[PDB]
RNA sequence: UGCGAAAGCAGUUGAAGACAAGUGCUUGUCGUUCGUUAAAAUGGCCU
């Protein structure tokens, strides 16, 4: 169900009062509508067993009244946070509804007794019994003026009292349940609505006649009217809120509403509105976001369209980020460290992207790119053989020996003895095509990059060698 | 149809130029520990300590009192010696948004860190005789003053204790003590 | 504060020939089995299905072997002469044969005792047979008749269609994989015939000139195909009749082709060539039909195939060779109440508001040398560079963040005769090499400068010294000698 | 109505919680979720949870600093090396993971109690952290700083340790570790001079202890909303492997140094796992998660068992943990099926 | 020991020092905790509030010698986590600031100064100011194409510095040093982290390009050949960090330093290449090729010289046809295409080289028309159309030896969508007895593409390090005093 | 230290006062000034 047991906005709707349970005992808490800080100020009611019945604001300072099950009814000062003065009825029955007009206070009792107290004076001034109205539950004043005349009180059926006949004028047919709010929406019409019921009945006070019946979709919780009579908020028991708009002017006879508002997390959880408010051209929402927090929205109901969802932020799955921490989890102080990682690293030598012979099998192993012939081919090592293979090699061929010896002498460092007789042998034999050839840096790259490792290593190797020297014919002199 | 201005530049301020004191941060947390006061060369900066952002910036250029005491031309000699939370002058009043600050010549400014500024911030002078002022202490409402002077590379302190009059609306300093060839402090 | 650096491994600048992803990815290949046949090993063929396993045949028989186990589950022996090609439906439930005899036999795929049909398609043999892609009902069948015929499984007492226009040894043919009306023929007078089923078929539509005799026809796309005879391979676009790419990587004739793509691999097609010098070579369609891998084997290899992309296993690369061997290469692929006790544990968070996570993930474990850099221990770390079975990379780290912290002389302090041999010991190795080579001479200069008098007492490290002498006398005669090439490269070049 | 009915468990119920002066109930398991709910009696919904990736929930407790009624944290803990700080006043969560020398001594953080120290220096209230460990160790931290105070260490295995206060003089107060091994020997630490011994004594009869608990005042379960609000603790209980509780009167046990108990309870046959005294300490209640519907409440300062509650058909379940409000007169029982069923006593 | 504080009730002790590493001792049991590899050495330690839960340290970064870099941190005590990090603009000047004395350690080193050598330290400092002919305190600062991020080059490290929000999005080592695996006492304060002395953003932003030069240790066969490193960097726009993917170690050759880096046009490979020059007289050019997914050597114009200068610019024209060298005195021409000298078929009134009075300084192509060159004497401006010079000014009286060679293109900027130019002139404010003082005054003018008329002209009260242009009409300009200005519409 | 490419090429550290130690004498030191452009207190980095 819902936390909050009873809540009501103040006249202008600035300002929300609700009754939570904390623990055993209830309280009473205050808190601003508009968006433009928290109250934590709560009134505890000490006993367990005393609970608020019903509550209503009053327009020096700003006070709430509220009705109590022992019979007393409090007027608790809500920025002092305690109550100046307690009224009491005389008899431990529970308060069943309050209304106020100017000074005047009245209250219906458990046992459908009438209580009129006074503000300013702090006394009872009467209390009375009127006959055939039993089992009451909801009181309402009728405004007629600064003088009050007439009370409306509803069991099931509704009464229209005046207060010094003290009998019943005009009786209405109500509801089969309970009524549940009883509002003077104009001076010749009030509403009404009961427990578990869709129906709001619109009676003329005069006439005694319904002129229409209001119909929400769901049970309804709480009522707000705007001060002209039209437009009418219903908050109702799945958590919508729905608006008649224009109710009272003119299929006649029921009316549906005109427009529908829902409260929609960004996940997909809805969200029910407990207890909005009306006025014009601005409606207020309230839902709680915690447990017991109330949050609040306004809007411009006019604008919106028929159907309206609105939006809200709430916290489901969130990852908890730090504002000292990065997405990554560390410091933000911290700075990023030098990682290489699969960085490809190069020089800038690299100018790429800028009888008995053998040749047979040689030329067969360069153009089918075959290792093992290759190898085959490279183990021989006579220097005639060497050199009357390359001289009968093809000299397009030649390009291709020379690269795949670089790439030998590159990886194998032992082979680059050996292979430097294949690779001079080339370089004689084929000078002149290697002349004629262009892009030869681009063709020969490895050749050049490996040459240029072991000749710039040289200064060192010299630096080293005369460091050994003098070792070496030291203790060979000692 | 080009105009210079100087728009965004940050170096904060030490107290190092005594260069014999062991603390040298001026930067203060304010009393309920969300804001964390630092100056600047050019500025004054607030950052929340809860976001890790600067909430305000008290810039000397753009007030007429703080461009006429630091930024001067002619010397700049002039930094920011103390940062005292709360308004010195003032007895009895929270102050939670008010700082106070003495420089090495002397000037006592009251300045707001939340809100817009003041166009004429509560402004004074100590009077101070051929002194630097290098530190203030504050404690249960009574305020001191350490200030260099010389009368060897070393210089000399002279604490004075340091008393706000209401009536005469001016700090007023009273000989505590003295010592001399002070190498190092804290 | 920061998390400490870990130690960057050097990274000397990289060598030509490194290994491309491609060469990474074709090398796991590496379990081979060698199974000896009767004779040559002419088709090797996958099932199209679960669980992939392959055909294989010779002289007279067809063998199934298990992708599972590599090892021979099925036998097809009924052959009266030698059987040449052996295929398996697209759905992979029926296996086709043909036999020197002119006989096309068909079996259920699993089961050599039940022979579903047997068609006297010719008098000559018959080389080709293979199942239509698209459709399940169409058989094609090419033999030496120099006739093409494509059957119905349901009749098979006369050809469904008979396509002609060859005049020499039709013994390859291959369907379009978008188009189920065209099938292309390859012959070995050169031309790869298109035919259109639906028009008179007895003249191709268009024909393609690959000038040596066609030794095998595949189609690698709705529009390329690739056709291999001679020495090399040429690829060709249908719709502009010409050919796009021709690959002579070869010395003798390219006997067989296999295609595959969307296979788990860096490279998204494969183009797998078998030649008779014993290369198996891939190619990579995206990449110009560009050389990526390859295989030499034992003598000519007849046919290839390679595990098809859904194979979900171990991936074969299967060779067939003429000496009669079969070539086989793999790429691998608390009681209740306790529970209820501790049963919290997997849960990880969904149906919470806030999920706050700073659970320390763990690293790679440090290396002993990395510890003692980490906790300033220099000679420690000195030590822990020279261990047998190292790799010469991280002995060369271990030396140059020493030098680059300066605790060279703080690691060769307090060092005796024994404890610096291991140092010269790898120094002597060092120098060999390009990449270590200065550090080498550096570290060895700092090492004569601190115990040059101990020299003149010990012997062994007089040994040492001789040594090294020697292989830096070899190194400076490498360096002049690649200066002097480098000079006459420069007058070339020039 | 229960609890957790609301947003349920997936975990055993290791620990409860009620805040000081909040109705707000914070349950905490090996689901690794710390779940707060706001306690109506009818409704009992959720205010939040916060999922701690890799961090079990052996013990966690609501705190609220003494000076300041602001400064509001939970702090929790299990088997890990590291502990967490929530400030209650995107989540502000801290770790405290460093001991400042005693890492060999403390292994893990998961048995942990919350208290206040005086420093008497300036007069100063700030909280403890207090941490079990290995062989007889208890190592007390700062609550903000996580600074190492002082350790105290005792003979024997350590089995459990709980904090007495006792009031020296308006706005003054002293704090007395109170720590028991496994054989019945009870060490009692004046945590305000260095952590040096007050006293030893022995538990009569006597062994396999496994829990402590002082009743009856202000404790690690009800702490004060001020200094004034410091009372001393009247009650003293012993729990056992066997099932026996014994049952101290502090005000004679003080002096005696080999006390007689009032009473020796053996109403539970397993493991005494549970130890918890009423905010007035009228009631003990005792508690075994050994065995399904292990829980007997007890009257004192009459030492008897009631009689008509709990009952044949009370859905106790496998009591893992208990909480009393600080108010409300509530308990709140956290069993092994991760129901958290609320009881109201309608006498308080 | 340079840093110490108490807690408030006494317990700990909080010490700091060379060693970047702040540490608490409990006075009780003589046993430390620690917290290392912070940012900078620790001058100064604080314990702060009422329970001690702040920790506020003062750490200076000394790997800069220029200046004295200041880090403001405010520690969590319960995490050692940091609560707040304060810093400015971290610019490393060419040469030591005014009033800027290294702190005492034990010895004298490069970051330190000993006991002994304060005193004459500050003295050897003023009189140096004071009498010396060169004064460079210039840097060089980049702006990031995308974010407009200013980067900071902070030796070994960058700093990426928010210019409107006045803060600093991020700090990253570039370099294989030393770096934060250790704080360095003693006589490891003499070893040098590698200096990033270039670094470059592509016109898209996709890539950055840093050059740094890596210093042996003493003491080795190997400590006079230093390190030549080109690297290429790459981000997403989502993330901070920079990714290493290209390394290339000695890019011209072994021991040949790059004076000069040029980012490629757009039209030239999608302004995925860059332009790299050194001393000797070389050019080489390099690209993003996708195929190898790397950075590869494109084309090289060899050396071929005995003749050795550092005085090198570099520009490109717009569409890419033409590469204007300067080197030394002489001026080239060169068409990309071939990469070599520019010949012209009919070979009438067009010469491709240019040899001017002094060593060319800063080279400027505005439009595709107008080719400002900076001399050491004169500031000249050339009409490549017309063949002819515009107009000549002289800067002798003002940049005669202050500046080495190739710091004059950190003063001198371009507009590239209006073609305005600004130049910064600073002069030492001279004593009535004559003696130039300590005090600086800069001046800017902004001119216009042809420099015929100035459009602009300021005086500022402080040394301006760095001019540079804003991609949208503003021009940036550092201080010594580490502030940042702009002189835009 | 000045200039210069990295190589290099030229150039340079004087006084005064006070103190300490040894024995008026000798030597050293400098949180001293003026003039020139000019190693070492068992002491190593968190979870």
């Amino acid at each position: 169900d819902s936390p909050v047991l009873q809540s009501a906005y103040d006249p202008s709707g600035q300002y929300l009062c609700y009754v939570t349970v904390a623990l055993d005992k209830q309280r009473v808490g205050v808190q601003p509508t508009q968006r433009a800080v928290w109250n934590e100020n709560f009134l505890y009611l000490e006993d367990s067993k005393l609970k608020v019945t019903c509550l209503k604001w009053v327009n020096d300072t700003v006070a709430i009244i509220l009705g109590m099950n022992n019979g007393e009814i409090w007027l608790y000062s809500v920025l002092a946070n305690e109550v100046t003065y307690k009224f009491t009825t005389g008899n431990s029955y529970e308060i069943k509804d309050i209304d106020l007009m100017g000074n005047q206070l009245w209250c219906i009792d458990s046992s459908d007794a009438f209580y009129q107290f006074d503000l300013l004076q702090f006394k009872l001034l009467q209390h009375f019994r009127i006959n055939n109205c039993v089992q009451l539950n909801k009181l309402t004043i009728v405004p007629a003026g600064d003088s009050v005349a007439q009370l409306l009180v509803a069991s099931h059926s509704i009464s229209l009292i005046d207060i010094e006949e003290k009998k019943v004028v005009m009786t209405f047919p109500g509801h089969v349940s309970p009524v549940s709010t009883l509002q003077v929406i104009t001076n010749e019409f009030f509403i009404s609505g009961a427990e578990g019921d869709r129906f709001l009945n619109v009676y003329d006070i005069h006439s005694g006649m319904t002129k229409c019946v209001l119909v929400a979709e769901s049970d309804i919780k709480e009522l707000s009217h705007s001060g002209q009579a039209d437009s009418i908020a219903v908050t109702t028991e799945d958590g919508s809120l729905e608006i008649f708009v224009d109710p009272l002017v003119s299929g006649n006879k029921s009316k549906k509403s005109s427009k529908k508002i829902q409260i929609v997390s960004k996940d997909g959880r809805k969200v029910p509105i407990y207890n909005a408010f009306i006025n014009k051209d601005l409606l207020n929402v309230s839902w709680l976001q915690n447990a017991t927090m109330p949050y609040f929205k306004n809007l411009q109901w006019r604008e919106i369209p028929n159907e309206y969802t609105v939006e809200i932020s709430l916290n489901w799955n969130n990852k908890n980020k730090s504002a000292d921490r990065d997405l990554h989890g560390k410091d933000l102080a911290s700075a990023t460290n030098y990682v290489e990682g699969n960085a490809r690293v190069t020089s800038g030598d690299n100018f790429k992207h800028v009888t008995g012979t053998v040749t047979v099998i040689l030329s067969q192993a360069l153009q089918s790119n075959d290792h093992s012939l290759l190898e085959t081919v490279l183990n021989n090592r006579d220097e005639r053989v060497i050199r009357d293979t390359i001289f009968r090699l093809k000299p397009a061929l030649a390009v291709i020996l020379l690269e795949r010896l670089a790439e030998r002498i590159a990886r194998q460092t032992h082979r680059q003895g050996p292979l430097n007789v294949w690779v001079k042998w080339c370089l004689i034999i084929h000078g002149g095509y290697l002349v004629s050839i262009p892009n030869l840096m681009s063709t020969l790259s490895s050749l050049h990059s490996t040459l240029k490792r072991r000749s710039d290593l040289l200064p060192r190797l010299l630096a080293l060698d005369a460091r050994l020297d003098c070792t070496i014919n030291k203790f060979k002199t000692l | 149809q080009y105009k210079l201005s100087v728009v965004s530049g940050g170096k904060p301020a030490l107290n190092n130029l005594s260069s014999v004191t062991g603390n040298k941060n001026i930067a203060r947390l304010s009393q309920d520990q969300r804001n964390y006061i630092i100056p600047f060369n050019n500025q004054i900066k607030v950052y929340s300590v809860e976001t890790r952002q600067c909430v305000k910036t008290l810039k000397f250029a753009n007030n007429s009192l703080l461009s006429g005491i630091f930024l001067q031309e002619e010397e700049n000699n002039e930094s920011i010696v103390k940062i005292l939370l709360g308004d010195i002058t003032v007895p009895q009043q929270e102050d939670a948004h008010l700082i106070t600050v003495f420089t090495n010549n002397g000037h006592v400014i009251v300045l707001n860190y939340k809100g817009k500024l003041v166009e004429s911030p509560k402004h004074f002078k100590i009077s101070l005789a051929d002194e630097k002022l290098a530190n203030v202490f504050h404690s249960e409402g009574n305020y001191r003053i350490l200030t260099t002077f010389k009368d060897n590379s070393l210089q000399s302190y002279r604490l004075y204790a340091l008393t706000f009059d209401d009536a005469k609306k001016q700090f007023e300093v009273a000989h505590q003590a003295e010592w001399h060839n002070v190498i190092l402090s804290n | 504060s920061t998390a400490r650096p870990r130690i960057i491994t050097s990274k000397a600048p990289l060598l030509p020939q490194q290994t491309t992803p491609e060469q990474r990815y074709w090398r796991q290949y590496t379990s081979a089995q060698l199974v000896k046949e009767h004779n040559s090993v002419t088709h090797i063929s996958f099932n199209p299905q679960h669980p992939h396993d392959f055909a294989v045949t010779s002289s007279t028989r067809v063998q199934i072997f298990s992708s599972r186990t590599r090892q021979v589950i099925k036998t097809f022996s009924r052959f009266k002469d030698v059987v040449y090609s052996a295929s398996f439906r697209s759905d992979g439930k029926l296996l086709c044969a043909g036999d020197a005899t002119g006989l096309v036999s068909v079996y259920d795929s699993y089961n050599p005792r039940t022979i579903l049909l047997s068609i006297n398609a010719s008098t000559h043999p018959t080389h080709v047979t293979k199942f239509h892609t698209q459709d399940n009902k169409i058989l094609a069948t090419a033999s030496d008749d120099r006739v093409t015929r494509l059957w119905d499984i349901s009749n098979a007492y006369e050809p469904q269609l008979e396509l002609t226009g060859a005049t020499d040894y039709v013994r390859t043919l291959s369907f379009i994989p978008a188009a189920p009306h065209l099938v292309a023929t390859g012959s070995y007078d050169g031309l790869i015939r298109l035919y259109d089923t639906r028009s008179s078929g007895s003249t191709p539509i268009y024909s393609l000139n690959h000038d040596q005799p066609v030794e095998n026809v595949i189609a690698v796309s709705p529009t390329q195909i690739v056709s291999c005879g001679g020495n090399n391979f040429k690829v060709w676009d249908l719709t502009s009749n010409k050919k796009l790419y021709e690959r002579g990587n070869f010395n003798k004739a390219v006997t067989c082709l296999d295609y595959v793509e969307n296979f788990d691999s860096p490279m998204q097609s494969a183009l797998i060539a078998s030649s008779l010098d014993g290369h198996v070579k891939v190619f990579d369609p995206l990449d110009n039909f560009q050389v990526k891998f390859g295989w030499k084997f034992s003598g000519p290899v007849l046919s290839c195939a390679v595990s098809p992309s859904t194979a979900q296993g171990n991936r074969h690369l299967v060779a067939g060779l003429s000496s009669g061997l079969l070539a086989i290469r793999t790429k691998k692929k608390k009681s209740n109440n306790f529970q209820r006790m501790m049963r919290g544990s997997e849960y990880q968070g969904d149906q919470e508001h806030i999920i706050h996570n700073d659970k320390v993930r763990s690293q790679r474990r440090m290396r002993a040398f990395e510890r003692n850099i980490n906790q300033f221990k220099w000679s420690e770390a000195l030590d822990n560079a020279f261990v047998p079975g190292m790799a010469k990379e991280l002995t060369l780290t271990v030396l140059q963040e020493l030098r680059k912290r300066g605790k060279v002389r703080v690691a060769l302090y307090g060092r005796d005769e024994s404890t610096l041999e291991p140092l010269l010991n790898w120094c002597l190795k060092g120098i060999e090499d390009v990449r270590s080579a200065s550090i080498v001479a550096d570290w060895v200069a700092v090492v004569l400068e601190l115990y040059g008098n101990t020299l003149e007492s010990s012997p062994v490290l007089q040994e040492l010294m001789i040594d090294l002498k020697t292989k830096v006398r070899h190194e400076i005669h490498k360096s002049k000698e690649a200066q002097r090439i480098e000079g006459m490269l420069q007058l070339l070049t020039s | 109505k229960d609890a957790n009915a609301s947003h349920p468990s997936h975990s055993a119920i290791q620990s409860l919680s009620f805040h000081p002066s909040k109705p707000l109930l914070l349950t905490g398991g090996y689901d690794k979720t710390l779940r707060i709910y706001h306690i109506d009696g009818k409704t009992n919904h959720l205010v939040t949870s916060l999922h701690l990736v890799g961090s079990p929930i052996q013990t966690c407790t609501f705190y609220t600093s003494l000076s300041n009624q602001n400064q509001q944290n939970i702090f929790t803990a299990g088997r890990r090396r590291y502990m967490h700080s929530w400030d209650l006043s995107t989540a502000k969560i801290e770790k405290f993971s460093r001991l400042y020398g005693h890492e060999s001594t403390q292994r893990s953080f998961e048995n942990f109690k919350v208290a206040h120290l005086q420093n008497s220096q300036t007069n100063s209230v700030h909280g403890i952290v207090l941490l079990q460990g290995n062989n007889g160790w208890i190592n007390i931290l700062h609550s903000t700083s996580g600074l190492w105070l002082m350790g105290c260490k005792i003979e024997g295995v350590i089995t459990d340790f709980c904090i007495d206060y006792q009031p020296i003089s308006r706005g003054k107060f002293r704090t007395i570790l109170i720590a028991v091994n496994a054989y019945g020997e009870v060490w009692e630490f004046d945590l305000n001079k260095n952590g040096h011994v007050i006293r030893r004594w022995k538990d009569q009869g006597g062994v396999g202890i496994t829990k402590i608990q002082v009743g009856g005042g202000t404790t690690t379960t009800c702490p004060a909303l001020q200094i004034s609000k410091i009372k001393q603790n009247r009650w003293l209980a012993v729990g056992s492997e066997s099932g026996f509780v014994n049952l101290y009167d502090r005000n004679n046990a003080m002096t005696s140094s080999t006390p007689t108990p009032v009473a020796a309870l053996d109403q539970l046959t397993t493991t005494i796992s549970n130890l918890q005294f009423s905010p007035d300490g009228q009631i003990l209640c005792m508690a075994s998660r050994a065995v399904k519907d292990a829980l007997r409440l007890v009257h004192l300062p009459s030492c008897s068992v009631f009689s008509n509650w709990p009952t044949s058909g009370t859905p106790l379940g496998k009591v893992t943990s208990v909480a009393f409000s600080p108010s409300g007169g509530l308990l709140a029982v956290g069993n092994e099926q991760g129901k958290v069923r609320l009881w109201k006593l309608n006498h308080y | 020991v340079l840093s110490l504080s108490f807690s408030h009730d006494g317990s700990y002790l909080l010490s700091g020092g060379w060693e970047k590493v702040m540490s608490l001792w409990q006075l009780e049991t003589n046993s430390q905790q620690f917290l290392p590899r912070l940012n900078g050495i620790i001058i100064d330690c604080q314990v702060l509030g009422p329970q001690g839960n702040y920790y506020s340290l003062i750490l200076q970064m000394t790997e800069n010698n220029s200046n004295s870099d200041y880090q403001f941190l405010l520690l969590n005590a319960s995490d050692l986590t940091s609560k707040l990090s304060i810093n400015g603009p971290l610019p490393v000047f060419n040469s030591t600031i005014k009033h800027i004395q290294q702190p005492i350690s034990a010895m004298n080193t490069k970051n330190s100064n000993s006991i002994t050598s304060l005193n004459h330290s500050k003295k050897k400092q003023s009189r140096k100011l004071i009498k010396s002919r060169r004064q460079d305190f210039t840097t060089n600062v980049e702006i990031n194409p995308i974010n407009k991020n200013l980067y900071f080059p902070h030796i070994s490290a960058v700093q990426i510095f928010d210019f409107y929000k006045n803060e600093q999005v991020n700090y990253q080592y570039l370099t294989s040093g030393v770096n934060n695996s250790m704080g360095k006492v003693r006589f490891e304060l003499n070893l040098q982290d590698p200096i990033i002395t270039d670094l470059k953003f592509t016109k898209d932003g996709q890539w950055m390009i840093t050059y740094e030069i890596e210093y042996p240790p003493n003491d080795l066969l190997s400590s006079k050949d230093l390190t030549h490193i080109l690297k290429f960097w790459t981000k997403n726009d989502n993330e901070t960090n920079w990714n290493l993917k290209t390394k290339v170690i000695n890019p011209h050759g072994i021991s040949v330093p790059i004076t000069k880096i040029l980012p490629s046009p757009r039209s030239v490979n999608n302004s995925q290449g860059c332009l790299t020059a050194d001393n000797n007289g070389g050019l080489k050019f390099w690209s993003f090729d996708s195929h190898e997914s790397n950075w590869c050597l494109k084309k090289i114009s060899l050396p071929n010289f005995n003749h050795f200068s550092n005085s090198v610019s570099l520009a490109w024209s717009q569409d890419g046809s033409l590469i204007f060298h300067g080197f030394d005195d002489k001026l080239q021409i060169l068409d990309f295409d071939t990469f070599k000298k520019f010949e012209s078929l009919e070979n009438t009134k067009t010469v491709s080289e240019f040899t001017l009075d002094s060593e060319i300084q800063t080279v400027k192509l505005i439009n595709d028309t107008n080719l400002i060159v900076a001399t050491r004497t004169t500031l000249n401006a050339i009409n490549l159309l017309r063949g002819q010079v515009i107009n000549s000014f002289d800067l002798y009286p003002f940049v005669n030896g202050v500046y080495k060679n190739g710091h004059m293109d950190r003063l001198i900027t371009c507009d590239e969508r209006t073609g305005n130019i600004a130049l910064v002139i600073n002069q030492q404010l001279t004593d009535l007895d004559g003696v130039p003082t300590i005090n600086y005054k800069s001046r800017i003018i902004i001119f216009d593409s042809d420099l015929s008329t100035k459009l602009g002209n300021f005086t500022h009260h402080e040394y301006i390090s760095w001019i540079g242009w804003n991609y949208d009409t503003d021009f940036i300009f550092l201080d010594i005093e580490s502030t940042l200005g702009v002189v835009g519409t």
